[PDB]
């Protein structure tokens, strides 16, 4: 997940040489680049802005999955967003597998794995 | 086929399932590769590095010299090099330190494409303004002196 | 160090001014030193700790004290070094207490503007 | 002197590979009393084998400067931990190799000394 893709013939690979050396492209190296990304997406602008403000994140996720199987493992919030006083604190924690039941607040930002690219 | 990564509070709800079942590239192409650079080659000046526009990049400040352990700077920028992601979508790296730990570490990295090096301490805010710091993706401050330090003050004052 | 701090600031020809002194320090001080705080018993006093740790700086009653002194190594490799950890020492000083004057000995000019950034 | 392509290309096949451990600093084995027992007069020159020295440069150089008198010697850069080097100089096909470290008596930690070797 963090390393980027631990193929053993990746690691077999460093192990003999070394070290990493350059090679020609091949359809066997356009095979090793379809991997899944990860990436943070804007719940204020987007297509599913309209899902902004949808307190249940299982909708969230749910048309998500649906639409284009993008996996929201968690959810990054403002720091005051839960207060009502409007402040300029830009600070964000994580929330880590929203419930369903979690209610949602249009000012978020979105952990999401896009799809094999 | 793999097993289902589970996540949930407690292994109950994992065990449901069960219970309720019902050139451009490197050799392999894993990752981005490009020719084997020279360092001279890509260290900037500071009037060519403002010159040189930046947007949505990656700043690396490293804090370290001759004497200092080293931080393996290449498997932080192999993830960013991943081939899933597109040459434009490939963040600018710019190594922001002194050129000693960085010419120490230069022959790990002269394979990689789109990095950078400006010698100067990151401390200096005019080598930071120089890279447009405010535009930037992500500032990393790592320290290569982590371990020669042993007293609890001298411990991360550069980076604080 | 301390010896020439309580020479200049116990200075006998000055005014009483009424203030308490306080020690702050991991290391344990020498036994002249003691001998010339109880000369001074009054007003002088020591004890042991770590600057950085607020629980030792509430014991100190940093909250309450007029101000906070901050002497340096000018003997010391790597200036740097010290005036980085004398800027910590500031940080977490007025972190625990932001309401207290802060006077530190400094051996270079660029930390100068460091300290500003506070 | 051979790179990993020029070694590749060349054939070795029942010769001798010595994996030399050792730097500028490391003091000087004395390779000539290993090549001079092997380059006998009583082998016949297609008898003899080809020595092929692995290791570092400088420390091979500075024996070099002695070991230049003796056919079938090959040198090669590189460290002996990796599968490159043993590969490009045909680590099956020989007919022995030689562990050596010149770094033995500079080191006091007895878990330290035989590493590289081991």
């Amino acid at each position: 997940l963090v390393t980027g893709g631990a193929t053993p013939e990746l690691e077999a690979l460093i192990a003999e040489e070394n070290a990493l050396r350059g090679g020609y492209s091949t359809p066997q190296t356009l095979a090793n680049r379809d991997r899944c990304r990860v990436a943070q997406l804007a719940l204020l602008d987007g297509p599913f802005a309209d899902l902004g403000d949808g307190g249940c994140y299982g909708d969230l996720f749910c048309k998500a999955l649906k639409t284009y199987n993008m996996l929201c493992f968690g959810i990054y919030r403002l720091r005051d967003a839960h207060l009502s006083t409007p402040s300029q604190c830009t600070k964000r924690y994580v929330i880590t597998n929203p419930p369903y039941e979690f209610e949602l607040v249009p000012t978020d930002l979105i952990f999401c794995l896009m799809q094999f690219d | 086929g793999t097993l289902g990564f589970f996540i949930a509070s407690d292994a109950k709800e994992v065990k449901r399932a069960f219970f309720y079942c019902k050139k451009k590239y490197d050799s392999t192409g894993m990752f981005h590769w490009c020719a084997p650079k020279e360092i001279e080659k890509v260290i900037l000046t500071r009037s060519e590095a403002a010159m040189t526009v930046l947007s949505g990049h990656v700043v690396v400040c490293i804090f370290g010299d001759v004497s200092s352990a080293l931080i393996g700077l290449r498997n932080l920028v192999m993830p960013l090099r991943a081939s899933n992601f597109h040459y434009h979508e490939l963040k600018h790296i710019v190594f922001v330190g002194s050129i000693e730990y960085l010419k120490r570490e230069w022959e790990t990295l002269h394979n990689f494409p789109k990095v950078s090096i400006l010698p100067g301490t990151p401390l200096s805010r005019a080598d930071l303004r120089a890279v447009n710091i405010n535009l930037c993706d992500m500032c990393v401050i790592l320290s290569a002196n982590q371990n020669n330090i042993d007293d609890t003050s001298l411990q991360d004052k550069e980076c604080i | 160090s301390v010896s020439n701090f309580l020479k200049a600031f116990l200075h006998k020809a000055r005014d009483d001014v009424n203030v308490e002194i306080v020690f702050l320090h991991n290391i344990s001080p020498n036994l002249e030193l003691e001998a010339l705080f109880k000369r001074h018993f009054t007003q002088v006093e020591f004890y042991q700790g770590s600057v950085l740790n607020p629980h030792d700086l509430a014991r100190v009653k940093i909250e309450s004290a007029d101000a906070c002194l901050i002497l340096a190594n000018k003997y010391c490799a790597d200036p740097d070094a010290e005036d980085a950890s004398n800027i910590m020492r500031v940080i977490s000083i007025k972190n625990y207490h932001p309401k207290i004057r802060i006077i530190t000995q400094m051996l270079q000019y660029h930390n100068k503007a460091h300290l500003l950034n506070i």
